[PDB]
RNA sequence: GAAAUUGUUGAAAGGGAAGGGCAUUUGAUCAGACA
RNA sequence: AGAACUGGCGAUGCGGGAUGAACCGAACGUAGAGUUAAGGUGCCGGAAUACACGCUCAUCAGACACCACAAAAGGUGUUAG
RNA sequence: GCCCUGAAAAUGGAUGGCGCUCAAGCGUGUUACCUAUACUCUACCGUCAGGGUUGAUAUGAUGCCCUGACGAGUAGGCAGGCGUGGAGGUCAGUGACGAAGCCUAGACCGUAAGGUCGGGUCGAACGGCCUCUAGUGCAGAUCUUGGUGGUAGUAGCAAAUA
RNA sequence: UUUGCUCCACACAAUAUAGAUGGAUACGAAUAAGGCGUCCUUGUGGCGUCGCUGAACCAUAGCAGGCUAGCAACGGUGCACUUGGCGGAAAGGCCUUGGGUGCUUGCUGGCGAAUUGCAAUGUCAUUUUGCGUGGGGAUAAAUCAUUUGUAUACGACUUAGA
């Protein structure tokens, strides 16, 4: 099993982004500012990912995360996962 | 410029060193014979090193020449030097290690005027 | 020379290396295997104990 | 043994004051130089006679040409042989074109069929089987049956260099 | 045209050997093409060159060449037995070389 | 001969394919192998079954990582098969080994490119009609590989698309030909006739 | 003011020792003969 | 473990028998060219995936003297008598 | 005859390995081909042998010249040589304008023991040749004395209340 | 940290090479059977044909391939551009559109080549890197220390800090 491509949502939580860095206080936090972009432009080159996963694919995968500040814990760091999807057809999942 | 002379042909210019001459640093390069009972180079074993032995010995004509055909001989002065005067055809003066650097252009000079070959002209060379 | 009473081993060889894990989160190696007939959902959660 | 020849070999014992002109007796032998013939012929004659090579003499090697060379032929050959345990008396029929390519291949099949080598085998008789219906050996009689005819399926081909850019096929 | 090659493409084997001793004096060939000891006996006597290259620039270029010549025919399938002016250097066993037509007798 | 030769496994016999391969290298000649699961051994499929486990239970008994390697893939099987006829722990010999390239399937670059046969390893010449014989991939997905289906599937699909580029070739071919006709009898046509063209 | 043994500098090699033999590539280095 | 005759090893490398004191070939000055021995020529590995006729299919086949083992007894496997 | 049963042992494993099945297996035949310090021919070394040659006015008569055969080697014998302290003779030998010693993947002679040079360092003595003489040549002896390592910045430096 | 990085272009320098020297030239399947062409009722179909090796096919003439003219063709091909489409097994490559431009040995002309001295690879490939210039583009983080204890012999791990 190899993997393809990943698509990822346009904002992201400063939890999720903040799993991203090693020392986040220091950093300028540019984690996906580019990426933020790809949707501007009409939505384009999102949409062909998400197409190109549609077309070939044969198990797709949630990116997922915990908001760990709705927890009684101290580390502000989030933790984020790949969960497989089952319901039913490769077209519907990414959809979903 | 030396009498002519077959080719010159060496046989095995590679040196005999003593076995683990390059093992330990107590022994010596020098060539020495393995005496021991069970040894593989006493025993001629394909893989390690030669000993001499009488085939290797030079030609009986080319023996002693140095590269330019003469024989040479050690030279402490002019007399010395002058002996070579009928033989310049085969033997080359090499000026001994011990003589002053004044003395030697004496020699280097009277060489020259003998057409005596010198092998160490530029010693103590005072240039 | 043989044992001289029998017993068994200690302890299980198939959770070898006894070694610290790459991760403190530990990794699903395996899902579900897939009825697309079903409506999509995860097939996993995250939490604390 | 080798490629074969077929000899006659006449010897004698020697003459002697009040023997003279002694009887005289004839092989043909199978072997592939003279030289092979004449030991062989001394090996059997003692086998039968009061004779050695000491005591006897060679009188005449000749070798015998196939009469017909180009004539296929039904042979019927004898042999005497001896096993691991014990020795044994044997006919078997050889179809070719002349004793002498028939004495290769039994020498041949006895190597094959009961691992007998050359000094173990005698050779009894040889000699054509005059009208068939006397072939006895059914591996033979199957190649005597009138129009006959045969495929050879599954034909290979030796290739000339080690790579091919078809396939082969094995179609004849 | 685009084919300048006044040569056949040969390949350097193995040195002459036994099962367990080489002998560097003499290297054995392939040489394009020629499947048996017949027809090599038309190389024989042709020279050959292993062309190599190296980073010192020497008497102008930085291509220099072994020299060499076939010598015998080896084995039942075309190989060809070869000695050069310097043995060659047994990184090359598996490398290309080239074998001319000269000195030729057609 | 070319820079690159690719053999199709297919129909060959391992060791005898190995042997020729592990000769090539030695000499300098490239060669990638493809659709190693399409390999045949002599014997029939249980035989080289117990072969393999036989193989299987070698390893060393104070670690067994240390031990023998066993590869279950029909490439690797094969590797090993060649391996053992090249010296492969001189520099000459991983260099050989280097110039080599074993794929079940026939995966890019090579799916287009043209693969050739080695007929003294080619079982349906070398086998005699009767005896039995082992598929690779058979052998392999019975000792822990696991991916015969996967490559089966993309084998499929690249056999579609193939049999087109070929019906285009052929109908072009068929094309070529017709004019290579139309200029039959011709003047310069029956001038190369005489020179053997 | 040797050697064992050490520091620095320069150069080189190193997939479970190192060292050695025949041979050649490559790098460095150098004798001779020519006139 | 102890004798007989010879030949060897010990005191001896070299080629072969993967390996090995004694087996096979052959006994050694330094080297070029040729030819061979014993033993080999699918690949490791120099050398025919050479020719030819049979035989053998083994759910622990077999594969070369010394030599690194197998026996009585059995088979309606198959071969030739 | 081949094959199969008869056929049970301890780390995982050996027709040398891969692997081979109209063999790359077993029996037998026929060619070709690979390659030993062996055989043939040639050069060169050395050993032994047989000849030739005192004739000066030039140089080795233990010489020079022709020729033929042979060459393994422990213990052991003998021979020709290499090297060191010191002694007689000699070269009217080297040397403070640098002896001796020491260093040097620089040079050259010898099959070798070794010999010679260059360059650096050094500071007062030293060598070639014919002879004489011995306290005369080291890798070992759990060798003698002295010096030096790896081990290793390691074991450790924790009893007696602070 | 004294103007740094990246993609594109040529430039200079180095550096190296397991070994260019016309072209790796694409069904599948079967082998006691197939490929191709053709017809048809489209089938395990009729008819024809081929194999017996790639000994092929393709390319191939021109200063290592110079400078030039014309004709017949409207074909081939190289290069950069542009149209539509395909390929995810490692797709990183394949096909298609249209104008441009070079070459064409399809045929026919003009000019050139020597002295590299009778051979000497006689140098025409592609690898990695370094440094200037200037045509696009981009503007971080990790570590030490501090800190947590879901972690810990030391390192490591895991938190936290404009
Ligand atoms: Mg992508
Ligand atoms: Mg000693
Ligand atoms: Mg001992
Ligand atoms: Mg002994
Ligand atoms: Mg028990
Ligand atoms: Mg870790
Ligand atoms: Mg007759
Ligand atoms: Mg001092
Ligand atoms: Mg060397
Ligand atoms: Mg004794
Ligand atoms: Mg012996
Ligand atoms: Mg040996
Ligand atoms: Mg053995
Ligand atoms: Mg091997
Ligand atoms: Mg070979
Ligand atoms: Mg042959
Ligand atoms: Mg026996
Ligand atoms: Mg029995
Ligand atoms: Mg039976
Ligand atoms: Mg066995
Ligand atoms: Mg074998
Ligand atoms: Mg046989
Ligand atoms: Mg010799
Ligand atoms: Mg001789
Ligand atoms: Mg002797
Ligand atoms: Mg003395
Ligand atoms: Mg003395
Ligand atoms: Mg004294
Ligand atoms: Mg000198
Ligand atoms: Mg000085
Ligand atoms: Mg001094
Ligand atoms: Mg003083
Ligand atoms: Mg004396
Ligand atoms: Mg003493
Ligand atoms: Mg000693
Ligand atoms: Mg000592
Ligand atoms: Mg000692
Ligand atoms: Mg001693
Ligand atoms: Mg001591
Ligand atoms: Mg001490
Ligand atoms: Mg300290
Ligand atoms: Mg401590
Ligand atoms: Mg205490
Ligand atoms: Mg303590
Ligand atoms: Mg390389
Ligand atoms: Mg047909
Ligand atoms: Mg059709
Ligand atoms: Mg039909
Ligand atoms: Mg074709
Ligand atoms: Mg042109
Ligand atoms: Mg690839
Ligand atoms: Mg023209
Ligand atoms: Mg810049």
């Amino acid at each position: 099993l190899r993997s393809l491509t990943t698509v990822w949502a346009e904002h992201l939580s400063d939890e999720v982004k903040r799993r991203f860095y090693k020392n986040w206080y220091k950093s300028k936090k540019k984690a996906f500012t580019k990426y933020s972009a790809k949707y501007a432009q009409d939505g384009a080159g999102i949409e062909r990912e998400l197409a190109r996963i549609k077309k070939y694919a044969s198990v797709v995968r949630v990116l997922v995360h915990t908001q760990i500040r709705k927890t009684p814990l101290a580390q502000k760091k989030a933790h984020l996962a790949e969960i497989q999807l089952n319901g039913g057809s490769i077209s519907e999942k990414v959809d979903w | 410029a030396s009498l002519p002379h077959p080719k010159i042909v060496k046989k095995h210019t590679k040196k005999f060193k003593r076995h683990h001459s390059d093992r330990y640093h107590r022994v010596a390069e020098n060539w020495r014979k393995q005496k021991g009972i069970d040894s593989v180079v006493r025993r001629r074993f394909r893989g390690n090193i030669s000993q001499p032995k009488i085939g290797y010995g030079s030609n009986k004509k080319t023996k002693f020449l140095s590269p330019s055909g003469h024989k040479t001989f050690l030279v402490a002065n002019v007399k010395d030097l002058e002996t070579l005067t009928m033989h310049t055809k085969t033997y080359a003066a090499e000026i001994a290690h011990n003589i002053s650097a004044k003395n030697r252009v004496v020699i280097l000079a009277r060489a020259k005027a003998l057409g005596i070959k010198v092998t160490n002209p530029k010693g103590r060379l005072a240039l | 020379s043989h044992r001289k009473y029998e017993a068994p081993r200690h302890g299980h060889l198939g959770f070898l290396p006894r070694k610290r894990a790459a991760s403190i989160r530990a990794r699903v190696k395996a899902f579900p295997k897939d009825d697309r007939s079903k409506p999509v959902a995860l097939t996993s959660f995250l939490g604390y104990k | 043994m080798a490629h074969f020849k077929e000899y006659q070999v006449i010897g004698r014992r020697l003459p002697t004051e009040s023997v003279p002109e002694p009887k005289l007796f004839r092989m043909r032998i199978f072997a592939s130089n003279e030289v092979i013939a004449k030991s062989r012929y001394w090996y059997f004659l003692q086998k039968l006679h009061k004779v050695k090579k000491a005591s006897g003499e060679i009188v005449s090697i000749n070798q015998i040409n196939e009469a017909h060379p180009t004539k296929v032929k039904n042979f019927g050959v004898w042999v005497r042989y001896d096993s691991r345990s014990g020795t044994h008396n044997m006919y078997k029929e050889i179809r070719d074109v002349s004793r002498v390519a028939a004495v290769e291949t039994l020498y041949q099949d006895m190597a094959a069929r009961h691992r007998a080598r050359f000094r173990s085998i005698h050779i009894l008789k040889v000699a054509e089987i005059e009208k068939t219906a006397d072939v006895k050996r059914q591996y033979v009689k199957q190649f005597l049956t009138k129009d006959l005819k045969f495929p050879l399926p599954h034909r290979v081909q030796k290739s000339t260099k080690t790579f091919s850019y078809k396939r082969p096929s094995t179609f004849y | 045209a685009e084919s300048h090659r006044l040569y056949v493409k040969g390949k350097h084997l193995s040195y002459q050997r036994s099962k367990r001793v080489n002998n560097p004096n003499v290297s054995l060939i392939k040489i394009e093409g020629v499947a048996t000891p017949q027809d090599a006996q038309f190389y024989l006597g042709k020279r050959i060159a292993y062309v190599y290259r190296a980073s010192k620039e020497v008497r102008g270029s930085k291509i220099r060449v072994m020299w060499g010549k076939v010598t015998r025919t080896h084995g039942n399938s075309g190989v060809v037995r070869a000695t050069f002016r310097n043995n060659l250097p047994a990184k090359t066993f598996g490398a290309s070389v080239r074998i001319f037509l000269y000195p030729s007798n057609i | 001969v070319e820079p690159v030769v690719v053999i199709d496994g297919k129909g060959h016999l391992v060791g005898r394919l190995a042997s020729v391969v592990a000769k090539q290298l030695l000499n300098g000649q490239k060669i990638v192998v493809v659709r190693a699961e399409e390999l045949n051994i002599s014997g029939e499929f249980f035989r080289n079954k117990l072969k393999y486990h036989d193989f299987l239970r070698k390893a060393t008994a104070f670690n067994k990582t240390r031990g023998p390697f066993h590869f279950r893939a029909p490439s690797r099987i094969f590797y090993k098969a060649l391996r053992g006829m090249v010296s492969h722990k001189t520099a000459r010999g991983k260099a050989a080994l280097e110039r080599l390239k074993v794929f079940e399937g026939i995966p890019p670059p090579y799916d287009k490119k043209k693969r050739v046969v080695v007929p003294q390893a080619l079982r349906v010449l070398r086998l005699k009609p009767g005896r039995k014989y082992t598929t690779l991939g058979k052998l392999s997905t019975s000792v822990g590989w696991k991916y015969e289906d996967v490559v089966a599937k993309l084998e499929a699909k690249r056999k579609v698309s193939s049999a087109e580029y070929y019906a285009k070739k052929r109908a072009f071919t068929k094309k070529v030909a017709s004019a290579n006709a139309t200029a039959a009898e011709s003047d310069v046509a029956k001038q190369l006739a005489a020179l053997g063209y």
